[PDB]
């Protein structure tokens, strides 16, 4: 339903380093 | 003798004067006016100096103001003025307030164009028109 | 991520995000300060859709109230 | 040079001249213009 | 009326003015053009 821009606080080696991704809000996922 | 020929084409026209006879003075104003109407269709085909104004209109209109919070609570207010629920009357009151804040850049931008006009069309009045 | 965090920019997102939340699903942490937040927030995006739109078309409309007054009389000014 | 030529060539009013189509015409504006003002006032005088 | 007459009067005779000029001109123009008959021109060269 809402997709936006919102940061995450603390990231993993992994994925990357400090971020704002974009967040996809859907009733399920 | 080539250069008199610019003498030539000078005095063609001081050749019959002896001053103030009507048939000069009348095709005189006419060809002044007509050269002037000439600058008028000439001056456009203060071109940059109005489309600046043209193009200037929608940073008028961008620049205010879009604030605050205090519209929020304003509105709230309004309905204990009046209760639940919020009609669209606050929403047509408030747009109303934003095109007024709009109302004074529009009488400002053709305060600006007919500033800019105002000496254009007389600055070829007193280098033409020296009489 | 010691731990699992998301960052929203202001506290009205942080609101409308939770709201979000709850109505996709989530736990919470009928009503008092929702949903004043979400009728003033749609009338908000309402007025600036409305206000782009009405903006864009004044802009494209004084053209014409500046030359059809002002222009073209003085013209026809200068003409006859 | 073409105003020149026309202004120095006479006369001014054998030039452009009757042609009694456009001063029946404006005659006949004026005529019907103090009709239709009469009618206008006839009408005001009726409504009040 | 009488304004046609004259104005197309002066414009015909204008450009009956015209047509010496015009004529010289264009005569005058092609006839410039058999002075030198130059081999200086940007075709390919002779040999």
């Amino acid at each position: 339903i809402r997709k936006g821009w919102l940061t995450i606080n603390n990231i993993g080696i992994m994925k990357g380093g400090s971020k704002e991704y974009w967040f996809v809000l859907t009733a399920e996922n | 003798q080539s250069q008199l020929l610019s003498i030539e084409k000078e005095v063609e026209e001081y050749k019959n004067f002896r001053p103030d006879d009507p048939a000069r003075k009348t095709k005189a104003l006419l060809q002044m006016v007509q050269q002037f109407a000439v600058d008028f269709e000439k001056r456009i085909e203060g071109a940059r100096i109005n489309r600046i104004f043209h193009e200037r209109f929608p940073f008028e209109l961008v620049k205010m103001e879009f604030d605050e919070k205090e519209l929020r609570r304003e509105i709230s207010y309004a309905i204990k003025n009046i209760g639940l629920f919020t009609p669209d009357m606050a929403f047509e009151t408030i747009v109303k307030k934003q095109v007024k804040k709009i109302r004074e850049p529009c009488l400002k931008c053709v305060d600006m164009v007919i500033s800019e006009l105002i000496s254009t069309v007389r600055q070829c009045t007193k280098k033409l028109q020296q009489y | 991520y010691r731990q699992l965090e998301l960052a929203c920019e202001t506290q009205e997102e942080v609101d409308s995000w939770k709201a979000s939340f709850l109505r996709a699903g989530v736990y919470p942490e009928h009503s008092m300060d929702p949903q004043l937040e979400r009728q003033v927030e749609t009338i908000r995006n309402l007025v600036d859709s409305y206000m782009a739109i009405v903006n864009k078309t004044v802009r494209d409309l004084m053209p014409k109230t500046i030359m059809h007054l002002m222009i073209n009389n003085t013209k026809e000014f200068i003409f006859s | 040079e073409l105003l020149a030529n026309l202004y120095s060539c006479g006369d001014q009013n054998t030039l452009m001249e009757e042609s009694a189509e456009q001063a029946q015409r404006r005659d006949e504006m004026l005529r019907m213009y103090h009709a239709l003002k009469e009618a206008l006032s006839i009408i005001g005088d009726i409504n009040t | 009326p009488r304004l046609r007459e004259e104005m197309e009067r002066i414009v015909t005779t204008h450009i009956r003015e015209r047509e010496g000029r015009t004529k010289e001109q264009v005569m005058l123009l092609i006839d410039i053009e058999l002075a030198y008959m130059n081999t200086n021109h940007e075709d390919f060269i002779g040999f």
